[PDB]
């Protein structure tokens, strides 16, 4: 489905191009295979992102990476890519609105669940390769608020910073007040506890 | 510096000298083909290679959301106040701290270094 | 004049079947292919394999002229199709599907080193002298 | 793996061709899985709950069935196609 | 004059032809009848300093296709045909390249999904059995 | 720092900015326009190179800052090359007054009067850049 | 060496099921691209870059002797883990190794030589950028390179 869409759009196949044209156009890779080239990489990425966020041809776990400096667009669709959900930011504003929270609050007897957030295009998964091209906000209330403009092009926002921890590190209370090795020791001890 | 290819078999042309006329000739191999050289320089290497990074910089970098943007360095070509600045951060320099600027205005990929 | 605002519209016809199939012949720009000297040409399947699924060989002006080898485009157009518009006296465009796509590259003609000869040079491949001289000897 | 890989792998396998000269063709096309089942000494199948698997030291496996199509050619311009459902 | 000779007459006349890339549904609709001698009209409008190419689908066929031109200077393309009587000929030389695009954006993807789903019909998945096969 | 220079290993690569194997068939008329001004100064009374000269030329530019840092002047570099290669190479260098320090090198005249007149310069150029010790 | 350092640094490829590496230009010759322009167009996408051109010069010289696809295929086949009895069998073996064993993800079809050449050119182009310092070396630790 990824390749069919690219062919439909203005992606010139490798066979049907002259090598002189590879200079200006951005290479398109799908699962590591060089499919073709594109002249409008910015519009292609916008279209690819829009389709993925709509649960269109591109599925949620498909990761599109653009190397602007290297003039390469890499699309990955295979297994084993580790990704995490992040809130989408547009114009320094979360796409997650109060209406989404209200629907979530009545999670039961309403059929609204996490998938509707992904379907709504408010939260998307970002793999480690795609995270390199992402400008990430730790919190919405401190990072993308009107202030000294350290950065005004945030593309994503962490749902909560504490999600970087695992199961065993998530039971440590105030782990940010501890010296880090002692948080590692507890993760080992917490597995040997009794209960 | 220029690299020339044979017009017959599209192979590399290598420098050659004709003792009859004493003029540099780029002669094809395995092609008994010769051409009149004009550059007169067959090889040149710059150890320092102070290559202007502006040539290597690409205007599309202005679309990178992870680059800082400054209003204090307006673009000279079009006067746009916003610009995207960054370091070369590439090997072979040994001192990569100077900032290269790219105009953020679309259709003006002007690149400059302060 | 009329050319400043000329508008042309023609009907499109798609015959169900044609006696002659249509395929695309592509020549690289760097080749500088010229048809003025193409007094005669020969196109036939290759004999190296020794048919319908084999590379095509193009010879121009017999042995004297340049020789080109055509290869079918491996990538298939499952989601894409190609059509050719040809002017006709009736003034209606005709579209023919591209049966095949072929890429032709020139084949230089000269005393290319044979496989047996190349073995001797492999000994001196790392250290060779006067690259020009090697071809003169052959 | 169950829903896609197992089915893809079997379909990926080329059909089996056997020549004696009669020609025998065997093709695996469809995959079927039942609930984890356990067979007693008498051979009566019963569904296997995981706790029973843990307690009785039984592996928690599901029977795997494949449809197979067999076509036979007897060099007599006759073709007979028979399929073994859920092998 | 021989069997392998190529009729290069078309090249001598410098006949110009256009190469167009179109999707499957447009060709699929044409392939439906493919014998009525008509599938649509190609309309080209030119202005003082701009030219636009668009194609309209036949009303009967359905029961807008804007065209974008492409540079052809980077590669030279020629069209030839193989006659059933073993008489190869050159139809002409490509002089312009264009691409066909869908006018619609949102509802168009619905047809794409069906095409993908249609392509998934041959694709097969493992099926569950409620009861053990006996 | 003077003792530091006498200990740290310095090769032509460290003090050289760029090199170019210019053809330069006639030494009287140099391909490089600027090089001509001072080359003629050394060619009013040529010594040991009047009989013949290799058509090929090797021009190397020495970085000013690196030369000053190592307290290396244009003189001993020519002497070291001449000492290392004896009469094999004829070395001609400009004056420090010019903004650019240059050192033109050519193969011995006797050989001009077997490997290759051209490729041999690259072997010398690479060998002198690293192996040669200033 | 005298001519060792004169040419510079040459590129080699270590294809699967081959005892010894082969010059990169040879693999391009085997794939069906013979002329230097044709091969370089798959490696250098901008011919106005003198630095990139000089990098491949030593590789071209090493494979200068081989000028035909069959000669290149025979050279690859001669180095196969199972050397062919005759020249014809070696070429078939060498062609098979490239068809299947080399860059299998790019393709295995008989008409995928161009796709494999482009990717092999990309592999060489990526190597040149690292050598020229234009692109930083990839990080094994970077977890996006992991699966
Ligand atoms: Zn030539
Ligand atoms: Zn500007």
């Amino acid at each position: 489905p990824i390749l069919e869409f690219l062919e439909e759009w203005s992606m010139e196949n490798l066979e049907e191009i002259s090598p002189a044209a590879i200079a200006d156009a951005t290479k398109i890779f799908v699962n590591g295979c060089w499919v073709g080239i594109h002249k409008d990489p910015e519009q292609l990425m916008n279209t690819l992102r829009k389709l993925r966020r709509q649960m269109d041809i591109i599925v949620s776990e498909v990761s599109m990476i653009r190397d602007i400096r290297e003039r390469e667009i890499r699309i990955y669709t295979d297994a084993g890519r580790i990704c995490r959900p992040l809130l989408i930011v547009e114009k320094q504003k979360l796409l997650l609105k109060k209406r989404h929270i209200d629907q979530l609050k009545e999670r039961e007897y309403n059929n609204y669940s996490w998938q509707d957030l992904v379907a709504s295009g408010v939260v998307e998964y970002i793999d480690t390769l795609e995270e390199e091209t992402v400008m990430l906000a730790m919190t919405p209330d401190d990072l993308q608020e009107k202030e000294v403009a350290y950065c005004s092009t945030y593309t994503h926002c962490e749902i909560h910073p504490s999600m970087i921890l695992g199961v065993c590190a998530s039971i440590i209370p105030f782990p940010d007040h501890n010296q880090s090795p002692r948080n590692t020791y507890q993760s080992a001890m917490g597995k040997q506890a009794m209960g | 510096v220029g690299i020339r290819f044979c017009q017959e078999c599209n192979n590399m042309l290598y420098p050659k000298e004709d003792k009859e006329n004493r003029i540099l000739l780029y002669a094809c191999r395995n092609c008994d083909y010769q051409q009149e050289a004009d550059n007169s320089c067959i090889y040149v290497n710059k150890i320092t290679h102070e290559v202007d990074e502006l040539t290597q910089i690409i205007a599309d970098v202005s679309q990178d959301p992870t680059l800082p943007r400054t209003e204090d360095h307006p673009c000279q070509k079009c006067g746009h106040k916003e610009a995207v600045f960054f370091q070369s951060h590439s090997a072979r320099a040994e001192d990569a701290m100077r900032l290269y600027y790219v105009c953020t205005a679309p259709h003006c990929g002007h690149r400059w270094t302060e | 004049g009329p050319s400043s605002q000329n508008v042309t519209e023609y009907v499109v016809r798609v015959p169900k079947n044609t006696t002659k199939k249509y395929n695309i012949m592509a020549f690289n720009a760097a080749d500088k292919v010229n048809f003025a000297t193409w007094n005669q040409a020969r196109l036939e399947r290759d004999l190296s394999n020794k048919p319908e699924d084999q590379p095509w060989l193009l010879r121009v002006n017999g042995k004297s002229g340049r020789k080109f080898k055509g290869i079918k485009k491996g990538g298939v157009t499952e989601n894409t199709s190609y059509y050719i518009f040809t002017q006709c006296p009736d003034g209606a465009f005709e579209a023919f599907p591209v049966h095949n796509w072929y890429n032709f590259t020139p084949l230089a003609r000269h005393r290319t080193l044979t496989a047996e000869e190349a073995e001797e040079e492999w000994e001196r491949r790392n250290k060779v002298l006067n690259h020009f001289s090697i071809m003169q000897q052959r | 793996f169950i829903q896609m890989s197992v089915q893809r792998i079997v379909e990926d396998a080329p059909p089996i061709d056997l020549q004696a000269p009669p020609r025998y063709l065997l093709k695996f096309e469809q995959i079927y899985l039942s609930k984890p089942t356990h067979w007693e000494r008498d051979g009566a199948p019963s569904p296997m709950m995981p706790n029973e698997a843990r307690l009785r030291n039984l592996t928690y496996s599901a029977p795997l069935y494949v449809d197979i199509t067999k076509t036979v050619i007897k060099e007599g311009e006759e073709q007979l196609q028979t399929q073994h459902q859920k092998t | 004059a021989e069997r392998g000779e190529l009729d290069l007459t078309g090249a001598k006349q410098n006949t110009g032809v256009w190469l167009v890339k179109v999707p499957k549904y447009l060709s699929q609709q044409w392939a439906k009848a493919s014998g009525r001698g008509e599938v649509g009209k190609l309309r080209i409008a030119k202005t003082q300093g701009r030219t636009e190419v668009s194609f309209t689908l036949n009303e009967d066929l359905a029961n807008e296709h804007p065209f974008v031109l492409q540079s052809v200077g980077g590669q030279t393309l020629t069209v030839f045909t193989e006659s059933s009587s073993d008489k190869l000929s050159l139809e002409g030389i490509v002089v312009q390249r264009a691409e066909c695009r869908p006018a619609a954006s949102e509802n168009y993807m619905r047809l794409k999904r069906l095409q993908i789903e249609e392509s998934s019909k041959p694709v097969r998945l493992s099926q569950q059995l409620d009861k053990v096969v006996t | 720092k003077d003792i530091l220079c006498r200990l740290e290993h310095t090769t032509l690569r460290k003090v050289t900015a760029n090199t170019a194997i210019y053809y330069d068939p006639n030494p009287q008329s140099t391909v490089v326009a600027e090089d001509q001004e001072w080359v003629n100064v050394y060619y009013e009374m040529p010594d040991f190179d009047v009989a013949r000269i290799s058509p090929w030329l090797l021009r190397v530019e020495l970085d000013r800052k690196h030369m000053t840092d190592r307290k290396l002047t244009m003189e001993q570099i020519a002497e070291k090359i001449n000492a290392g290669f004896g009469d094999d190479l004829n070395c001609i260098f400009n004056d420090d007054n010019a903004e650019k320090l240059v050192l033109r090198i050519r193969i011995m005249n006797s050989d001009e009067n077997k490997m290759d007149d051209d490729v041999f310069l690259r072997c010398i150029e690479s060998n002198m850049l690293t192996d040669m010790t200033l | 060496g005298a001519k060792k350092s004169a040419i510079g640094q040459r590129i080699v490829a270590t294809l699967p099921y081959i005892k010894q590496e082969v010059p990169i230009i040879i693999v391009f010759r085997a794939l069906g691209f013979v002329s230097d322009r044709d091969i370089l167009e798959h490696i250098i996408y901008d011919f106005e870059d003198p630095e990139m051109m000089e990098m491949v010069k030593p590789s071209l010289d090493e494979a200068f002797v081989i000028q035909e696809q069959n000669v290149a295929l025979n050279f690859i086949g001669s180095r196969g883990a199972k050397p062919g009895v005759t020249k014809e069998k070696r070429i078939k073996y060498a062609k098979e190794v490239l068809q299947k064993e080399m860059l299998p993800h790019v393709g295995v079809s008989d008409f995928c030589e161009t796709k494999k050449a482009y990717f092999l050119g990309y592999m060489v182009h990526r190597l040149l950028l690292a050598a020229l310092g234009r692109r930083e070396l990839d990080d094994r630790d970077h977890y996006g390179n992991k699966r």
